[PDB]
């Protein structure tokens, strides 16, 4: 029945939730949502078993009705508490509910006819979703014949001064990469969202989802919506924009910050299976942290982030490292074969020139690629541009919407003949220097021989490659632990501090770069044959990154001797 | 008639019964065919925590000579193994037949694909005429081998996808037939940063003896007397049982000695033909040992299969070095 | 009996609790609460070993009067161990009963809790210190030259004849077998029950105390099908509310006949039918076939497969209510008989309804032998700070940790078995192990290791000739630079015939003797050097 539910059960349910400690309610939560305009509420799905043993097993079967008996109970229990006296219910207001659980996730490949008009739980991934048009509830579907001398046959004028308005967003879902796409490609699905959950999910994230598989019109169509979404914890599966982090988390964080044995701890963090290569690694982690995007009263929106390089003989674990940098806030990865054009296609509906837009998708994330080498030049010029001004322009048809995106970039490579070029002269790149110039890092890889190193890289790998070893003994090391922390920690540290230099750093850095350029020019003159602003404006970013690390705003050049001794590697690499 | 596995599979001599139904085709050539028989037998993910997918499918080659009956080696694999693919040399540009295509219901859904490795995962790729392909495609195929994955762009999409399968090739070199035991990097224009991704080598070197010419001639003439110890009926099923269900491991046994042998490898081989001395081919040894014990359904292993693997590699890596074919021989009679 | 002595207990004391146990914490937290009732401050103690005890008394080397130790006693003639003991009040209450009587007599500084249907050692002291040979008691203890109020020296002959002919029973004591006896704090419940204490949570704590070693396979209950009268008679007869029990907090606790398969409640099924011994071994699942016979039972129950990989709590209703309503009757006929046992359950409130033993399998998993060097005692202080109704964020972590251990257990068993590491090595069976785990460092988990291999191999590869033979096992500690731990364990299904190995390993110690230790009050344990066992094993065969 419609009323025996609202008559007592839902209406007293919220009223009855009782554990001493005088918290265990959804009443106070409802009011402290109400006060601040939120208009929502969350529940589990296995608390009702703590109230009864039937209603839940009715919630699954006829959800669409129960989830409005809830709304009626919600407002009729909440407007009593709106009343300070009968004189401050200015007017009532509508709410939306959320429910959650921890039961079990599913996969798209089992969404079939039996799992229809029924609650579920899944786990997928996102690509993109629509804009925000509209939808409403009532105003003053079939609109029948009668009129209300004659007035004939359906003369109905909508009075939209007297209509209403809620939201509408149409979310999307693709599967995960480990549920038999092997002999296939991945399918996907489109969705639906209602009132307060637009701008709750940007594309490119891992989801938990609570939804329902229902139709619109025997070949008729699918779709799904949210029935109280939540999110993922792949380490920190969804910790990408919002904050349910608590003072405990800030406390643990900043207590880690002042701990002055964190950076040399973090130079051993990425590889619980690889040996060595530490000076290569001291600034693969700073690349995430980023420096400062300082605009000024003139134009100079100077380059914020940093950029990476590496090229070397195979056999030194390039691929795993870059896959790991993808793994550990948000990022994507391709390598070669992909663009120079952007996406001016045309929805066959309405025949216009829309802009679908994927350096877009790293506007706070980053990007990593291998093979700038083995992808030719028809698609390098748009990326020549993007990574120096970030004002990604468009001028194709009658649109000049030079949008922008702030992304960094990481580059692997492969040179011909190994260190054949790297011993002799000008075959470092085969193509051009202005994407070798326009970067920051300059880190070459070699695989030189020595018997001690040989035997050690022998047994070091065996204990790694023996029987999925690292259950016990990885975290028992000092502090080389928990990428999940690194995700949430970065998404703090980048989004708070506004650091910049001291006085004493400036003169020392100027003199040092002066000596660097002078040494380059002397190599020009000491060989009778043949230094940007970019090098200064990049190495400053490592000071930026370090001060980002320890959370000190102002940093020193003695703090940055490490950074300039990292750049020393670049200098003595391109020594010739 | 389903436990025929355990009617024979626990006897000792049946290690070499890999070969009696490997390819009863061609008189000589036992080594390379046993090696193929291994590389067709293996598979493991052994994914550790969070890092990556390691490897369970392996590169082969036989860049020998135009004449040795090698084409024909491979068709038994295609007609015997579970999953494989149709191609020769001169495929696409590796871009692929209608791969990049932005998504609308104009032009009737505008088909999408990226090559063929996507289309046979946990199967095998048949290729021939490696040295006779447009370099900028044999370029592109250079990602699957260890990373076992693709990643694309240049559409309205940036979807990604795994490429987990096995490579095998039996091509031809430059220079007509074949040099003598003179080196390899001189003998064919396959560059350094690829043949390292390749691990297990073989070469069909031929020269003239009258006796074996008589023997194989008798064998061939008898092979066209078909007028009018295993069958193929089973090792299909043996390999399915072995590759699906059993999931072996390793244990601490003598694994320091591999270090000394890899060290001898790299120190005695510096500048002669010594570029392809890397770490995957010493992934391969212990992995091949696991494949050997898979061929036993032993599920663990002792020194026997490890010494067998090290033996095979002594063999091959001596084969592809100088007319002084005995350097590692004299250096290795103490292990042998 | 201390309805009379307890009125001595007001002044200062020390409450010791010897080496870690669930009997320990259960029997002691109750006494903490008792002694903060009549306004006394007191002391609870961790023991890591008997050296920790002697230094503890050294650390408590005062004249503190009402000193207490519980669940110990068989270490020394404790008068000899304990010099400053002059007239100080000692208390034992230990269930490891087979103790010498040198500790019992000298009725100043001990409390004889001697009460049993076994009058087996009555003259047991009348010849050891009372008589002697080769030394005025007027006995062999005194002179033996025909001076003690067939030959002049047959005095000693009759003396040693009686001595040794009744060492037939002295060697029966402490030199044939060991055990435990009775409860840890059920006596203490009935003690306190005279003082009008209706603490339902105390009943739960003692239920935890019993259901540890109510494990009729691990350690015997005996009283069990008698305590289905007794404990109910404690609780059921006295009902404070006949009509008012539909209440939120701590509803008056109950009893039901349920099972001892692991963690039926909080996990899915088809992994939790897999980790116990009695369900697994009697269905043989580490081989492929066992999944098939399991599956053909799941047919007869006809549960869904998809459901059998959902948490039991997470299932739909009717199956998850009818589950045990089915399983009890159509499992008796398919190789497994004896998982159903007698236990309790209750909820605090609405969250979920905890299982009366499911703490102990988190407690055993709170033994974190971590390299921080502090954590055993912190594990104790966490454990006794866990059993309440209050601290509950941590019990879930305990359950998680427990299950991941229990599913790591099997991971070694398949690894060890089908390589045939079951070394016979003569009269008994023998096992050896190579490197360290944080899982199975300490020996509780080690006995749990042994008690899956054992049933598996010894039940399934043999005739009935050797199904009754005992067990040993290595266990290395890369912790302490190489000591090569060992534990002794019994043969199959003989509940009362328990360990020979109260001392039996000491045979080889008597022959050669090499750096052996017995630091634990636990007898069923030893500790060695890194590799000095092989010749000691050749000795330790017979
Ligand atoms: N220094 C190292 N320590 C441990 N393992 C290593 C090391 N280098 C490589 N490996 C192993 O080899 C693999 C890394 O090879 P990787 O894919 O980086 O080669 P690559 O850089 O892709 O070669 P190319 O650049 O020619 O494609 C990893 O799976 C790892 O197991
Ligand atoms: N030793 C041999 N044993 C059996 N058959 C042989 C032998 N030599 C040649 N043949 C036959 O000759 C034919 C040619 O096969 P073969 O593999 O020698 O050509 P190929 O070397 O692959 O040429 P390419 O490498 O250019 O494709 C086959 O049908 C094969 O049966």
């Amino acid at each position: 029945i419609n009323l025996q539910a609202v008559k007592k059960k839902y209406k007293e349910f919220i009223r009855t939730f009782n554990e001493e400690n005088f918290f265990y309610k959804y009443r106070d939560t409802l009011k402290r949502n109400y006060l601040n305009g939120r208009y929502f509420l969350e529940i589990e799905m296995e608390d009702l078993v703590g109230f009864d043993e039937t209603l839940a097993d009715k919630l699954n079967k006829q959800p669409t009705e129960h989830l409005e008996i809830f709304e009626e109970a919600a407002r009729e229990v909440a407007d009593e508490i709106t009343a300070p006296r009968p004189e401050h219910e200015e007017h009532m207001h509508d709410i939306q509910i959320l429910l959650s659980s921890n039961a079990n996730p599913t996969n798209i490949r089992q969404l079939k006819s039996d799992c229809v008009s029924k609650l579920v739980k899944i786990a997928g991934i996102i690509v993109a979703a629509s804009g925000i048009s509209a939808k409403a509830t009532r105003m003053s579907y079939a609109l029948p014949r009668k009129c209300n001398p004659k007035c004939p046959l359906d003369p109905f004028f909508i009075m939209p001064d007297k209509c209403k308005c809620v939201d509408f967003q149409t979310l999307k879902l693709q599967e995960l990469p480990d549920f038999v796409p092997q002999g296939e490609i991945p399918r996907h699905l489109q969705l639906f969202c209602d009132r307060s959950l637009c701008e709750r999910v940007v594309p490119g994230n891992r989801v938990l989802i609570q939804g329902i598989y229902s139709i619109r019109k025997g070949v008729r169509a699918p779709y799904m919506r949210v029935v109280g979404i939540t999110v993922d914890s792949e380490g920190a599966g969804a910790i990408s924009r919002y904050s349910n982090i608590t003072s405990d988390e800030e406390e643990h964080f900043r207590r880690m910050a002042a701990s002055g044995d964190i950076y040399e701890r973090l130079s051993q963090s990425l590889a619980p299976s690889i040996f060595g290569s530490r000076d290569i690694k001291k600034a693969i982690t700073c690349m995430l942290f980023g420096g400062s995007r300082k605009r000024l009263p003139d134009g100079l929106c100077r380059r914020g982030d940093i950029n990476v390089l590496l090229l070397g003989d195979p056999g030194t674990a390039k691929s795993q490292l870059l896959k790991f940098v993808e793994k550990v806030p948000i990022a994507v990865y391709t390598s070669g074969k992909g663009g120079l054009t952007a996406s001016v296609m045309k929805d066959p509906q309405t025949r216009n020139f829309v802009m679908e837009g994927a350096m877009v998708l790293a506007d706070g994330g980053v990007v990593c690629i291998d093979e700038f080498d083995k992808m030719r030049e028809d698609d390098r010029v748009a990326i020549h541009e993007a990574m120096e001004q970030q004002t990604i322009s468009i001028a194709k048809a009658g649109i000049t919407t030079t949008l922008n995106s702030r992304c960094s970039v990481l580059a692997a490579a492969n040179s011909i003949f190994g260190r054949w070029d790297d011993t002799k002269g000008e075959e470092n790149i085969d193509f051009m220097p202005t994407i070798l110039s326009r970067f920051d890092m300059i880190f070459i890889v070699k695989d030189i021989h020595d018997e001690s190193r040989d035997i050690t890289l022998a047994k070091h790998i065996i204990n790694v490659h023996l029987s999925s070893n690292k259950s016990a003994p990885s975290e028992p090391a000092e502090g080389e632990i928990s990428l999940s922390t690194f995700k949430k920690y970065i998404h703090y540290c980048r989004t708070h501090c506004g650091p910049r230099l001291s006085e004493a750093a400036g003169e020392k850095l100027k003199s040092r770069y002066v000596l660097m350029r002078s040494g380059a020019g002397q190599q020009e003159k000491a060989s009778d044959k043949r230094i940007t602003v970019r090098q200064l404006e990049a190495v400053i970013r490592i000071s930026e990154s370090l001060a980002k690390i320890r959370l000190q705003p102002f940093a020193t050049d003695e703090h940055v001797n490490e950074a300039l001794r990292l750049f020393q590697v670049s200098t003595l690499d391109a020594a010739m | 008639d389903i436990a025929t596995i355990q009617k024979l599979s626990k006897d000792p001599r049946i290690v070499e019964r890999v070969v009696a139904s490997m390819a009863p085709s061609i008189y000589g050539h036992d080594y390379i065919k046993r090696a193929l028989a291994l590389a067709l037998f293996g598979g493991e993910s052994k994914n550790p925590g969070e890092k990556h997918k390691v490897r369970g499918d392996i590169n082969l080659l036989i860049c020998g000579d135009p004449g040795t009956a090698k084409s024909q080696f491979l068709k038994y694999t295609e007609k015997v193994a579970p999953r494989a693919v149709f191609t020769t040399g001169q495929g696409a540009s590796a871009v692929g037949l209608t791969a990049y295509v932005r998504r609308n219901p104009v032009s009737r859904e505008w088909t999408l694909e990226a090559g063929a490795l996507v289309l046979a995962d946990q199967g095998v790729c048949l290729i021939d005429e490696f040295d006779k392909m447009n370099d900028q495609d044999r370029t592109s195929i250079h990602e699957a081998m260890e990373q076992q994955s693709i990643s694309i762009s240049k559409a309205g999409i940036v979807t990604s996808l795994q490429a987990r399968c096995t490579v095998i090739a039996a091509a031809n070199p430059i220079g007509g037939r074949y040099d003598p035991s003179m080196t390899f990097s001189e003998n064919v224009n396959l560059s350094e940063p690829i043949l390292s991704r390749f691990d297990v080598l073989c070469v069909v070197k031929d020269e003239f003896d009258p006796m074996q010419d008589q023997q194989l001639a008798k064998f061939v003439v008898h092979s066209h007397m078909k007028h009018h110890e295993i069958p193929q009926d089973l090792l299909r099923q043996y390999i399915v049982y072995a590759k699906e269900n059993i999931r072996p491991k390793l244990t601490n046994i003598d694994e320091d000695k591999i270090a000394k042998m890899y060290a001898q490898l790299r120190q005695e081989s510096f500048a002669t033909g010594s570029l392809p001395i890397t770490v995957r081919h010493i992934e391969s040894v212990i992995r091949m040992s696991e494949a050997h014990a898979r061929m036993h359904l032993r599920e663990n292993v002792m020194e026997a299969d490890v010494s067998m693997a090290i033996r095979m590699m002594l063999e091959s890596f001596i084969e592809a070095q100088k007319f002084s074919v005995m350097k590692k021989m004299r250096s290795t009679f103490q292990k042998y | 009996l201390r309805n009379d002595f307890y009125r001595q207990l007001v002044g200062k004391r020390i409450l010791i609790v010897v080496n870690y146990d669930i009997d320990a914490i259960c029997a002691s937290r109750i006494l903490q609460a008792l002694f903060k009732y009549d306004h006394m401050l007191y002391t609870v103690v961790p023991i890591m070993g008997v050296t920790g005890l002697k230094r503890a008394y050294g650390e408590h080397q005062g004249d503190v009067k009402y000193v207490v130790l519980v669940n110990c006693g068989g270490c020394v003639d404790i008068v000899e161990l304990l010099q400053p003991s002059d007239d100080v009040t000692f208390f034992i209450c230990d269930s490891h009963r087979p103790l010498d009587v040198c500790n019992i007599y000298s009725d100043r500084q001990v409390c004889i809790l001697g009460d049993a249907s076994l009058e087996e050692n009555i003259p047991a002291f009348e010849t050891i210190f009372y008589d002697s040979e080769g030394e005025d008691s007027g006995a062999g203890e005194s002179d033996q030259e025909d001076q003690a109020p067939h030959e002049q020296r047959i005095l000693k002959q009759r003396a040693r004849r009686q001595w040794e002919s009744e060492r037939d029973r002295i060697m029966f004591e402490y030199t044939q077998f060991s055990y435990y006896g009775r409860s840890a704090a059920l006596m203490v419940f009935e003690l306190a029950w005279k003082l009008s204490k209706d603490n339902m949570d105390l009943l739960w704590w003692a239920i935890v105390g019993i259901t540890e070693q109510l494990l009729l396979g691990k350690i015997e209950s005996g009283a069990y099908t008698l305590e289905l009268e007794q404990i109910q008679s404690h609780v059921s007869r006295l009902t404070n509310k006949t009509n008012d029990q539909n209440t939120m907090s701590a509803s008056k606790i109950t009893f039901e006949n349920d099972l001892h398969l692991v963690l039926y409640r909080h996990w899915p099924v088809t992994e939790s039918m897999r980790y116990s011994r009695y369900s697994s071994c009697q269905l043989k699942l580490w081989t492929l076939r066992g999944e098939k016979r399991l599956h053909e039972l799941l047919l007869e129950m006809g549960l869904p497969l998809v459901h059998a990989r959902q948490t039991y709590g997470a299932m739909d209703l009717v199956l998850r209510k009818e589950f045990f309503s089915m399983v009890e009757r159509l499992a008796e006929k398919y190789d497994i008989a004896d998982i159903v046992y007698g236990t309790f359950t209750l909820s605090y409130g609405y969250r979920s309804r905890y299982a009366a033993a499911d703490y102990v399998y988190a407690l055993l998993a709170i033994m974190e032998s971590v390299k921080k060097h502090k954590t055993p005692e912190d594990c104790f202080l966490e454990a006794s700070d866990a059993l309440s109704r209050q601290h509950k964020q941590l019990l879930s972590a305990g359950i998680d940790q427990a299950k991941l251990l229990h599913a790591a257990v099997f991971r070694q068993v398949q690894s060890s078995l089908e390589a045939r590491q079951v070394h016979s090595a003569g009269s008994f069976f023998y096992y050896v192990l190579q490197e360290e785990h944080a899982f199975f460092s300490y020996p509780y988990a080690l006995g749990l290791l042994a008690r899956f291999l054992l049933r598996g191999h010894v039940a399934t590869s043999r005739a009935r000739q050797a199904s009754d033979l005992p067990l040993i096992a290595s266990c290395p500690l890369n912790a302490s630079e190489g000591m090569c731990l060992l534990v002794g364990i019994v043969p199959v299904r003989e509940d009362s015939p328990r360990n020979f190995f109260g001392k039996a390993f000491e045979q080889a110690a008597q022959k050669s003797g090499v750096a052996l230790l017995q630091d634990f009050f636990e007898p069923a344990v030893v500790q060695l050097r890194q590799s000095d066992l092989t010749r000691f094993l050749d000795s330790l065969t017979v």
